[PDB]
Formats: C-alpha cells, sequence, structure tokens
C-alpha cells in the first residue's frame, strides 16, 4: 500500500563516489513515493539525485552534511505510524539501543529511524521498531571494517509494516524481511 | 572531482600510498574544501590495510605513522584556507582511526588529533549551535575510543566537561554536561584493560550539575524538557545498573516534574513535554 525507501551515509565524495550500480538499477523512479534520508550525502548532488526518486524527500543532517539547511531531527506520520529521523552522531553512545529508547520516548514515535555506524539494524524493543538502513555506498567507518552498503525499503500497510533490507554482498543482492505491528 | 581516488583501489598497500601522495601533490584554495577531504578518508582507509598486513609486513607500523603524518598535513592545509568545521571533525576522525589501529604511538597521534580538534574548537567555532554540534561531536568520538591510558583520558575527560559548562546557552551547557556522563561511564581506558570506567559517583556529579543548571533557566518549558531529559537519563543509568542511581533520586525530579508541568502555558509544545514525561512514566511502570 505505501513503499517508503530508507536510506543515508553516502558519504560521496568523502569516502565514495557514487552508489554502486546495482542499487542504482534497484532504484527507479515513479516506484517509491515516500524517501525519508539520515544524512551524510553529503552534498547536493545527492540530495539532486534523490529528487529523481520520488517527489517527497525528507532528509535530517548528517556530521559531514554541507547543507545546514536540514533539520536535526524529523517526525513524520505516514498512515498509522509515528516515524522518527535522525542521524545518529547525536546518540550517544552510537548506535546503543538503551540511547535509541530515550529519543524514542522524547520523539514520541512508533519507529525510529537513525544512522551514523554504517550497519544496518532492525529490531523491536518495547513493542516499538528502530532501523538502521546502513550505509547505501557501504562507505567506511573507523569502527566497523566489513561495510555492507545497504538501504531499506518499508511496505507500510495498515498497522504493519514490512521492511525490506537490501545488502550487496559481492555482486549478488540479497533481501531480508523483517515484519512489525502496533501494539 | 576528488571522488576520483575512491575509483583507485591497487591490491598492494605501498601502490596505494604512491597514489594518494601523487593526488595530493597535484592538488588554487577554494577547490580544496571538497578535493583533500576524500584523500584524508582514503588516508584513514589505507592504514586499515595496512594493519590487515601486520603478520606479513615488517614495516606496517612505519608506514601508519607516514599516513597520520600525511592526513595532519593534509588537514591542516585546509585550516589554512580558513576552514574550521570539516577540519575539526577530519581530526576527530583521525583520533578514531588511530586509536583503533594499535602501531607504534598510536596513542600520541591519537592524542595529537584530539588536541587539534580543540585547538579549532576554542579559537574559530564561534555560533552557539556550531558550538553545541562540534562538543557534541567531540564528546560522541571520544567516547567510543579505548586507546588512552588513565594519565592521557584525564585531561580529555575534563577538557569535555569544562567546554560543557563554558556554552553560553544554559539549556545547551545542561545537554552537553549531561551528554560527558557517558565518559565516566562507559568511556574506556587501557588501565582497566579496554573495560568501561562505569563511574557511577562521576556520572551523578554530570547529572547533578545538569540539574542545577537546568534550574538557571528561566524559560519554564525549557526547564521542564532539560529535567525530563535529565530524568531519562538517571534512567538510562540505571537500568545500566549504576549502583549510584537511587529510587530516592527518580522520585525527587518525578515529583518536582509533576510539580511544575501543570504552570505551563497550552500549547502544542507543552503536548509534547507532557506526553515526553508520560512515556517516561509508562517505561518505568511497564517496562
Ligand atoms: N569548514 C566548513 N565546511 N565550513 N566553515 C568553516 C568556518 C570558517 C570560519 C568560521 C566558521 C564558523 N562558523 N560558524 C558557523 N556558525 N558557520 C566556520
Amino acid at each position: 500500500h505505501m513503499l517508503v525507501l530508507v536510506l543515508g551515509d553516502l558519504h560521496i565524495p568523502h569516502r565514495c563516489n557514487s552508489l554502486p550500480a546495482k542499487f542504482k538499477k534497484l532504484l527507479v523512479p515513479g516506484k517509491i513515493q515516500h524517501i525519508l534520508c539520515t544524512g551524510n550525502l553529503c552534498t547536493k548532488e545527492s540530495y539532486d539525485y534523490l529528487k529523481t526518486l520520488a517527489g517527497d524527500v525528507h532528509i535530517v543532517r548528517g556530521d559531514f552534511d554541507e547543507n545546514l539547511n536540514y533539520p536535526e531531527q524529523k517526525v513524520v506520520t505516514v498512515g498509522q505510524f509515528k516515524i522518527g529521523l535522525i542521524h545518529g552522531h547525536q546518540v550517544i553512545p552510537w548506535g546503543d539501543m538503551a540511547s535509541l529508547a530515550l529519543l524514542q520516548r522524547q520523539f514520541d514515535v512508533d519507529i525510529l529511524i537513525s544512522g551514523h555506524t554504517h550497519k544496518f539494524e532492525a529490531f523491536e524493543h518495547e513493542n516499538k521498531f528502530y532501523i538502521n538502513p546502513g550505509s547505501a555506498t557501504g562507505a567506511y567507518n573507523a569502527l566497523e571494517t566489513n561495510i555492507i552498503p545497504s538501504f531499506v525499503l518499508m511496505d507500510i500497510q495498515a498497522s504493519t509494516v514490512v521492511t525490506y533490507v537490501y545488502q550487496l554482498i559481492g555482486d549478488d543482492v540479497k533481501v531480508e524481511r523483517i515484519e512489525y505491528k502496533k501494539p | 572531482v576528488g571522488r576520483f581516488i575512491h575509483l583507485l583501489r591497487s591490491e598492494d598497500p605501498d601502490q596505494q600510498y604512491l597514489i594518494l601522495n601523487t593526488a595530493r601533490k597535484h592538488f588554487g584554495n577554494q577547490r580544496i574544501r571538497f578535493t583533500l577531504p576524500p584523500l584524508v578518508f582514503a588516508a584513514y582507509q589505507l592504514a586499515f590495510r595496512y594493519k590487515e598486513n601486520s603478520k606479513v609486513d615488517d614495516k606496517w607500523e612505519k608506514k601508519c605513522q607516514k599516513i597520520f603524518s600525511f592526513a595532519h598535513q593534509t588537514i591542516s592545509a585546509l585550516i589554512k584556507a580558513e576552514l574550521a568545521e570539516l577540519p575539526l571533525r577530519l581530526f576527530l576522525q583521525g583520533a578514531l582511526a588511530a586509536g583503533e589501529i594499535g602501531f607504534e604511538n598510536h596513542e600520541t597521534v591519537a592524542y595529537e588529533f584530539m588536541s587539534q580538534a580543540f585547538s579549532l574548537y576554542e579559537d574559530e567555532i564561534s555560533d552557539s549551535k556550531a558550538q553545541l554540534a562540534a562538543i557534541t561531536l567531540i564528546i560522541g568520538t571520544f567516547e567510543r575510543m579505548k586507546c588512552f591510558s588513565e594519565e592521557n583520558h584525564e585531561p580529555l575527560r575534563t577538557q569535555c566537561a569544562l567546554a560543557a559548562s563554558k556554552l553560553l546557552k544554559k539549556p545547551d551547557q545542561g545537554r552537553a554536561v549531561s551528554t560527558c556522563a557517558h565518559l565516566f561511564w562507559s568511556g574506556r581506558n587501557t588501565d582497566k584493560n579496554g573495560e568501561e570506567l562505569h563511574g557511577g559517583k562521576r556520572v551523578m556529579e554530570c547529572l547533578k550539575k545538569a540539574l542545577k543548571i537546568a534550574n538557571q533557566c528561566m524559560d519554564p518549558s525549557l526547564q521542564v524538557q532539560l529535567f525530563i531529559e535529565i530524568l531519562n537519563r538517571y534512567i538510562y543509568f540505571y537500568e545500566k545498573e549504576n549502583d549510584a542511581v537511587t529510587i530516592q533520586v527518580l522520585n525527587q525530579l518525578i515529583q518536582k516534574i509533576r510539580e511544575d508541568l501543570p504552570n505551563l502555558e497550552s500549547s502544542e509544545e507543552t503536548e509534547q513535554i507532557n506526553k515526553h514525561f508520560h512515556n517516561t512514566l509508562e517505561h518505568l511502570r511497564l517496562r
């Protein structure tokens, strides 16, 4: 019913030159409706690319974004779900589930999307859902040596969201399915 | 652009180094904002490559030293070009990388990188928003690092706390001093064999200071918001099994918030502060 692309930590041109060819092939205009982006693009160029894929694009500010136009954080409502969005360099310790949970309480969200770690995550904790799309370009990160290019597609239908994680392993795109229902 | 360098991946790290150096030498002062940072990240990437070759390359430590010199010097060129925000961040990333790679004198290099960051912080970061952003990044980076002995960890720790306490705006101070709590808890040093400091009493001093600071805010909406944020910080350490966080402290703060919350002006902003508190209570009751 409702398709939402979730991606970020591109880090072009700082750490990477572009998205993998296989991801670009999968990401075609007119298919996705909403984009939620965790930031670190890190230039207008990448914003312009995202604007090709959909009309509704929401971006939050990464630590290396040049465009300080972007908000630190955003709350977007899609259907029955209240969805929070933040890059995650402000969440300390970085990637800590408990610190993420503090923010869910503050933002009052069913789902919290964050980045920064360059590692895909999708899990439920105290009946709330947490998503990290990872880095779409598989960008370098000091704290993790095996970075896999990843992004997420949320299929939002009524009180259920099916999240598909797309991961580039070798020259092969692998897909996983995670389901979350509102309490 | 400089994204060209990302397309060049020699299988041999020694060839990568040459490639990197010829690229840097190839690169006016306007262009380098976009042209030099990729080189810095490529350098960090190469250092990890040398570590991964530690069993096979007799000279890997020396090459790592060279790479960090190159990065230091490349970042310095950006400073000269009248940039502050990006060089600060590049220095932090350099400290991170050096921290993670156990080459000879990595600690000294990590410390130099952190110092450079602090220097740019003190001298060139002018706006309250930029300062709060930069200090949060400094704290967040340092909290992940495990390479420093106590003799080096403590000055950085107290420097973070000092910088936090000296932000202009009392809300900012409150948040920043509160965030430093994580350095005393989940920060690590070599002394403790890479285990977390779990300095539970010092965590309490931080949160106490943040409360004292939130008490000095005259905006009532802002004061209560900070109170609820700090409560949540107290809850975080409670569940992490900090024995210094007592139920008396939790309940007193809960009670203060209940006292002050009805006083607020009715608004959307007030509704969100109420929901934040309600969500906090629900978490404690229902888990
Ligand atoms: N380094 C980058 N990307 N941008 N600006 C650097 C710079 C140079 C001189 C002063 C400042 C301080 N800026 N303060 C704000 N609020 N932009 C910042």
